[PDB]
């Protein structure tokens, strides 16, 4: 129990991974636990990609994007790419491809969440995607909870990175570098 | 007064339970309640989007948006099938 | 010629809505009072003689009661004394 | 036995002291002809909706949402300002919540306590004695909220302002 | 039933079907319709009494 003042909900299983017992408002009771776990894991992965993207975008740019995008931007990049796609430029169709492929993956992984909710053999979050085998092979390490801790950090971190540049023109590396 | 014929494959569909037997879904008798529920929301969103995109109708409507607009009523039948399958344990 | 607006708008309620409320108060009074007398006459020595020779003092006791027919009749309804169940009513064999 | 609320009138049989807000006030026997449990669920449901609405009239006056800052303080004006699309989103949210109540009634009506949709995230009222106070308070505040919302709504019609604003200008009398 | 009791008629073609009569006599022989029931309403023929059985007569 993270907070002794507010108890951990009984519905939350102690055995499930990543459990610190921090549910002060007891939101676990309202929704299915397995679905809540899956939503958390999926949110962590999407957030982790978004935050590194923010840092990497400042440090490195792929060739030729400089013409189609403003020199320093974050969500502005999305708007800029969309502006050229709506304009009719062939080259700036990045958004449609990302949307299409992520959507296709979501469509074909759709039965997994429902199947786990019906007590299916796969546990929440394991799509068995370990080609290298090094990270999750055999006994494994603390990497299973490492993903959860880094993912939660990524969620709030994305929130911070996005919220900055909304009130300012500074990007992630720039805002870290100089603070006013 | 004489035997009334029915097509081959006619089965009994009268129900007094909470939900009808999955046979009332025809070819969709084996689809899961999650799959109807996700198809229900998907058809509702895509059908509503396609319907909205052609509300001022012109002499040149996009045929894909017309065809996609038929997903809105189809979603109603999908969520009914989702309730039937959830209450049959599928 | 004057025309009457009867769609329910309040600027014109004096043409149908208020005459209609007055009517329904009087009509429900008459119905409640007549019903009270037929139920009284059923408990009489000769129930059918009370309907061709009306017991005028009792019938006047009833006509005075009708001024609160909405409350009396709804309490009659909820206490299970207005509506008789379907299985005490004679019907055709069908 | 006689009703506590009306001394000269008798006690209606269907209502009982165990029920959370019981005062014995049923001059017309609605419970006599209609299930007590259903009427209890209806009373609590109406009370919850009115409780939210009654706060809803006063709250925008103190501080409106940033998106809706332009929107009129007066509640009745605000109703028309909201987009049909926005009301559709609100209706869908209420519908999603009402699916739970739809299951609770009809499917599982006999069991449970009236008004219980399982919404106890903070796990308050786990102990029965504490629960009794909380339940009684909920029913009573809902009753006050119902009368209060009806008052606020009709008075907003007469003077077009939020309740806090009406108190400021004291336009309390037809004139 | 017994003589003098009030009964609800269950013969679907009776004029007094689902109405109340009172039992006058009950025969003890091999009679098909041994219960004699009198009513306060007259039928369309102006008769106010009729014979019944035991499956078409229920005490109230
Ligand atoms: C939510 C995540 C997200 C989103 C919406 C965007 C969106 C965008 N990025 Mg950013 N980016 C991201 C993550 C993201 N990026 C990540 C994770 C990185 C690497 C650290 C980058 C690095 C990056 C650079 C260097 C540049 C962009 C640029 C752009 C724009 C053009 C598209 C492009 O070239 O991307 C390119 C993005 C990549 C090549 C990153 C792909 C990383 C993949 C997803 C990792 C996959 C790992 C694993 C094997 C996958 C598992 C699959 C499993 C789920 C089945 C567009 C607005 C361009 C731009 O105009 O910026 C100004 C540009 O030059 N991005
Ligand atoms: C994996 C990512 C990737 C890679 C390797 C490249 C590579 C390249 N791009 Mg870039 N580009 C990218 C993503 C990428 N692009 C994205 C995501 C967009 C926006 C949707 C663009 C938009 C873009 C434009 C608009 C142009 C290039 C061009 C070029 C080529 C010449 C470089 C230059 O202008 O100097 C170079 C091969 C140029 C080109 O096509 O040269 C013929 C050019 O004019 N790029
Ligand atoms: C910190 C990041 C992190 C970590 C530790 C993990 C860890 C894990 N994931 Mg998750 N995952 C992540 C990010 C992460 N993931 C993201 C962003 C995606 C979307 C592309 C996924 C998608 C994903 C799927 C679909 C699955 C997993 C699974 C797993 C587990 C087994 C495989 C393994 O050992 O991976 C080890 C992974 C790492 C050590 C990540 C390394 C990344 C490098 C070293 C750093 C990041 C580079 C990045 C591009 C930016 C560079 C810097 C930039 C700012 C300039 C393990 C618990 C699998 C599972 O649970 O079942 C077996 C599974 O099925 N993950
Ligand atoms: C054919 C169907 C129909 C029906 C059933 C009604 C019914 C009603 N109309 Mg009418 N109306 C109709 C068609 C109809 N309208 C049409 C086609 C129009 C033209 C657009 C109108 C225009 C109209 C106006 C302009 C008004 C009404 C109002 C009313 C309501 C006043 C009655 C009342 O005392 O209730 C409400 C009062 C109580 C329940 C208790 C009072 C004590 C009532 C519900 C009035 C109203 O109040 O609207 C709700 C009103 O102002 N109606
Ligand atoms: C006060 C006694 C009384 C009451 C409560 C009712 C009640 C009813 N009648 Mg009946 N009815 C009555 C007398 C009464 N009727 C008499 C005397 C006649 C012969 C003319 C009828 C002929 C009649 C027909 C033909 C029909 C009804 C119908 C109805 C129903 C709907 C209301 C209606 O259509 O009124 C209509 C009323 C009339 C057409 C005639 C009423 C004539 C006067 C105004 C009523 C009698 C007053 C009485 C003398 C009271 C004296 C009280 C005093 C001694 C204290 C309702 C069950 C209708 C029905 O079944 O719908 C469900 C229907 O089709 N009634
Ligand atoms: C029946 C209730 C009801 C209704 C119909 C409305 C209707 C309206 N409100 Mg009001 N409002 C209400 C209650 C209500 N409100 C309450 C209770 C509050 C206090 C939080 C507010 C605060 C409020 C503000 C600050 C503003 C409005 C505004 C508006 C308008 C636009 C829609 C909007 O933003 O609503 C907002 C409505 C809400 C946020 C209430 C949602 C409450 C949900 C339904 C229940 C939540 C229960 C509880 C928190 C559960 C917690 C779970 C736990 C685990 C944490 C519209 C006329 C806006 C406007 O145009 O002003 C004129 C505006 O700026 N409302
Ligand atoms: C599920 C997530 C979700 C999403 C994506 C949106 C998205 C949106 N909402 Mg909705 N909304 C939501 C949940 C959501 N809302 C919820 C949970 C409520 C409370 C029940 C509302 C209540 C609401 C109102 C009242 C209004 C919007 C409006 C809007 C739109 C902003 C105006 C615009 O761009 O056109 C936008 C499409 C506005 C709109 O449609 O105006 C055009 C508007 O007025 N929303
Ligand atoms: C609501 C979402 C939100 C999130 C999740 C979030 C998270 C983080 C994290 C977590 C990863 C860090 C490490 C971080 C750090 C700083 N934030 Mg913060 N932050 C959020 C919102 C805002 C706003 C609205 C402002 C703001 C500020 C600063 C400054 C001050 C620098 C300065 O004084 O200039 C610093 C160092 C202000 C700023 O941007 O000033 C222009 C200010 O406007 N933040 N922030
Ligand atoms: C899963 C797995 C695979 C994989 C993979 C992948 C793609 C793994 C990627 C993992 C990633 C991308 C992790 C990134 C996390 C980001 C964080 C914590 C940022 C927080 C930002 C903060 C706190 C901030 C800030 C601030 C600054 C700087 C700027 C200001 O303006 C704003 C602010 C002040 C708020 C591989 C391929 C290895 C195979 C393997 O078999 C399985
Ligand atoms: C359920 C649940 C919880 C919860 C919760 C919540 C949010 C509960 C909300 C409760 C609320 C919103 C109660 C509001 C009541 C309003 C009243 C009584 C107004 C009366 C107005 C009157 C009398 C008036 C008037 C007027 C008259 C007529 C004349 C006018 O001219 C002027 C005037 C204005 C004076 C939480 C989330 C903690 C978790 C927990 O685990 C379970
Ligand atoms: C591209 C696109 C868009 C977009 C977009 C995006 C990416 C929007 C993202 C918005 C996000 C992530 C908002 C969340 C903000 C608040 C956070 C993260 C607070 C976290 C911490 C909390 C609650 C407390 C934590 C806690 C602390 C303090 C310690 C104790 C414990 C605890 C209580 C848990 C736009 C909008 C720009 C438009 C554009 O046209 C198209």
């Amino acid at each position: 129990r993270a907070v002794p003042f507010a108890p951990a909900p009984d519905c939350l299983p102690e055995n499930i991974p990543g459990y610190m017992g921090f549910d002060p408002l007891g939101l676990s009771t309202l929704c299915n636990v397995e679905w809540l776990r899956e939503a958390e894991i999926k949110h962590c992965r999407v957030a982790m990609l978004a935050a590194a993207g923010s840092i990497a975008q400042d440090l490195y740019q792929f060739p030729g994007v400089e013409k189609i995008v403003g020199s320093a931007k974050m969500t502005g990049v999305h708007d800029k790419i969309l502006a050229a796609a709506s304009t009719g430029d062939y080259k700036a169709q990045a958004m449609s491809q990302i949307l299409f492929w992520t959507s296709f993956l979501e469509i074909v992984t759709l039965p997994a969440v429902f199947e786990t909710m019906n007590g299916g053999p796969r546990k929440p979050g394991v799509f068995f995607f370990d080609p290298l085998g090094l990270g999750k092979g055999d006994k494994m390490g603390e990497m299973e909870l490492k993903e959860i801790k880094n993912g939660r950090l990524a969620m709030i971190g994305v929130g911070g990175m996005v919220h900055h540049y909304l009130l300012t023109g500074k990007g992630p590396i720039q805002f870290l570098s100089g603070i006013p | 007064f004489s035997p009334v014929p029915s097509p081959e494959g006619t089965k009994e569909t009268y129900w007094e339970t909470k939900a009808p037997s999955s046979d009332v879904l025809g070819i969709g008798a084996g689809v899961s309640s999650g799959n109807f529920a996700a198809a229900s929301v998907f058809a509702a969103l895509v059908g509503g989007y396609c319907t909205g995109q052609v509300i001022p109708l012109t002499v040149e409507p996009n045929p894909l948006f017309l065809a996609g607009s038929f997903l809105l009523p189809y979603s109603w039948a999908l969520h009914v099938a989702a309730w039937i399958q959830k209450n049959n344990g599928k | 010629l004057p025309h009457l607006i009867t769609d329910g708008r309040w600027t014109h309620s004096g043409e149908f809505v208020i005459p209609g409320l007055l009517f329904l108060y009087v009509a429900g009074w008459i119905g409640w009072v007549g019903r009270s007398y037929v139920l009284f006459a059923r408990t009489a020595d000769k129930p059918t003689e009370k309907e061709i020779i009306i017991d005028v003092p009792v019938a006047l006791s009833f006509v005075s009661t009708g001024f609160i027919w909405p409350f009396s009749a709804f309490k009659e309804f909820t206490s299970g004394n207005l509506i008789v169940p379907a299985d005490e009513i004679t019907v055709s064999p069908r | 036995e006689m009703s506590e609320a009306i001394p000269f009138m008798p006690k209606p049989a269907n209502i009982d002291s165990s029920m959370p807000g019981y005062a014995g006030f049923d001059p017309l026997g609605f419970t006599d002809y209609y299930s007590a449990k259903w009427m209890q669920e209806a009373e609590i449901k109406h009370g919850r909706v009115c409780m939210l609405a009654a706060l809803g009239m006063v709250f925008p006056e103190f501080a409106k949402f940033p998106q809706f800052a332009s929107f009129s303080t007066n509640p009745l004006e605000a109703f028309y300002q909201v987009s049909p699309a926005g009301w559709g989103q609100i209706f869908l949210f209420i519908g999603v919540l009402e699916t739970f109540s739809y299951e609770k009634s009809f499917y599982n009506f006999e069991g449970g306590a009236p008004g219980a949709l399982g919404f106890d995230p903070l796990r308050m009222s786990s102990n029965p004695a504490s629960a009794k106070q909380y339940a009684a308070a909920e029913v009573r505040n809902g009753r006050l909220a119902m009368i209060g919302f009806s008052g606020m709504l009709h008075h907003a019609i007469v003077s077009k302002q939020g309740p806090i604003t009406q108190i400021v200008e004291q336009n309390f009398y037809p004139k | 039933v017994k003589r003098g009791s009030k009964v609800r008629i269950l013969r679907k073609e009776s004029y007094w079907y689902q109405d109340i009569g009172t039992v006058a006599t009950i025969d003890t022989s091999g009679i098909r319709y041994p219960v004699v029931v009198r009513f306060e309403k007259v039928s369309y023929s102006g008769v106010n009494t009729n014979n019944f059985s035991l499956d078409e007569v229920v005490e109230v």
